[PDB]
């Protein structure tokens, strides 16, 4: 399978330093022109960076003189060193192979895109999240409840993705508190309720916290 | 600093019938190559943008016969012929001619029958009370359209700037919404009280719905 | 070549 997956990023305070990392599969990211995309939160998609395989390297006016790429023809890899940190950073990072070489004529898109990190600036320290059941008693729901945490994103799955059809998990509602809260929900047979684990896991990265609750009856 | 003007910023369309996109560029996407570098990108909820077309009019491998594009010098037009469900998320066109530039995107929904939800309440987890705060939660699952009132009542009598909603994308299997509302007492207040309910209005409900409980 | 970001700035 072909594909870039990154890393890296996280909470990270203003003036602050931070480096997003995306290692490539099936490809070298030494043979291709690399891109860095990325997109603030409800807002659009924004270019920030690119480096071509002839050497060079370019950079958006809002960011240039604090981002760097830099690739590892030994680990495969591309980087976004990230400089002193403004809130309007605060966005998802995507790297992305530019599948073309203006050496010759060929153009084929932005080929393959990452899952894409996230990075929050901020001054504020981060929280994990408390868990707690959403418990049910046809068909019947159950689900988890993710309060208090900070900042987004926050993952959450049920039976370590085995269980996927009938999954809703809830955009984060922002709270009085200034911490994020969500719940995920999920819709079963009544019947598998007294004979079936459901269990949802949540992992909060920038907290450290990784939780995995028991939903039951 | 070419700039990318997307039209509309939304369109709904039922499965079956064509939709229609529109870019529109500040320059000539028109390079002297004799080719149009304008791209088309499609961005499911919660995903990396994935390719659609590229050179203003050349589908990606593996995109569907669906997708098309056209358009040259400034002004370019995506086509899906027979909108899917599962076309649903938001467009972006981007040109790699003058920097990398993106239009506003364009949202595109799926238009479905009426479909009614149905509701779940969830009393608080002994666990959170043992931590001072309760949070009542409400479930409307699958439903169709996505407007939906949500009104909590406590010993029958409603409440205000005391909930908080939440609700997900448009589904890309069977297109529909479902919604989250949280009831947020301190544990105190929670045990001032006996029957908490949740009563929902909804186009797809003859009349209206509650779901309650007992402390 | 590269005198840019972009197809564009290419000789």
């Amino acid at each position: 399978e072909v594909q870039l997956v990154g890393s890296g990023g996280g909470l990270i305070q203003p003036g602050g330093s931070l480096r997003l990392s995306c290692a490539a599969s099936d490809f070298s990211v030494s043979e291709y022109y690399m891109t860095w995309v990325r997109q603030a939160p409800g807002k659009g998609l924004e270019w920030v960076a690119v480096l071509y395989k002839d050497g060079s390297q370019f950079y958006a006016p809002s960011v240039k003189g604090r981002f760097i790429v830099s690739r590892d023809n030994s680990k495969n890899s591309l980087y976004l060193q990230m400089n002193n940190l403004r809130g309007e950073d605060t966005a998802v990072y995507f790297c992305a192979r530019e599948n073309a070489d203006y050496g010759s004529d060929y153009y084929f898109g932005m080929d393959v895109w990452g899952q894409g990190t996230a990075v929050a600036v901020s001054s504020a320290s981060t929280k994990g999240p408390s868990v707690f059941p959403l418990a049910p008693s046809g068909t019947a729901a159950l689900g988890c409840l993710v309060k208090d945490y900070f900042p987004e994103p926050v993952t959450v799955s049920w039976n370590s993705g085995a269980l996927t059809s009938s999954v809703h998990t809830f955009p984060a509602v922002l709270q009085s508190s200034g911490l994020y809260s969500l719940s995920s929900v999920v819709t079963v047979p009544s019947s598998s309720l007294g004979t079936q684990t459901y269990i949802c896991n949540v992992n909060h990265k920038p907290s450290n916290t990784k939780v995995d609750k028991k939903a039951e009856p | 600093d070419i700039v990318m003007n997307q039209s509309p910023p939304s369109l709904a369309v039922t499965p079956g019938e064509p939709a229609s996109i529109s870019c529109r560029a500040s320059q000539s996407l028109l390079y002297s190559d004799g080719h149009n570098y304008l791209d088309w990108y499609l961005q499911k909820p919660g995903q990396a943008p994935q390719l659609l077309i590229y050179l203003g009019s050349t589908r990606a491998s593996g995109v569907p016969d669906r997708f098309s594009g056209s358009g040259s010098g400034t002004d370019f037009t995506l086509k899906i012929s027979r909108v899917e469900a599962e076309d649903v998320g938001v467009y972006y066109c981007m040109q790699p001619l003058q920097s990398y530039t993106f239009g506003q995107g364009t949202k595109l929904e799926i238009k479905r029958t009426v479909a009614a939800p149905s509701v779940f309440i969830f009393p608080p987890s002994d666990e959170q009370l043992k931590s001072g705060t309760a949070s009542v939660v409400c479930l409307l699952n699958n439903f169709y359209p996505r407007e939906a009132k949500v009104q909590w009542k406590v010993d029958n009598a409603l409440q205000s700037g005391n909930s908080q909603e939440s609700v997900t994308e448009q589904d890309s299997k069977d297109s529909t919404y479902s919604l989250s509302s949280t009831l947020t007492l301190s544990k105190a207040d929670y045990e001032k009280h006996k029957v908490y309910a949740c009563e929902v209005t909804h186009q797809g409900l003859s009349s209206p719905v509650t779901k309650s409980f007992n402390r | 070549i590269h005198i840019g970001p972009g197809r564009a700035f290419y000789t």
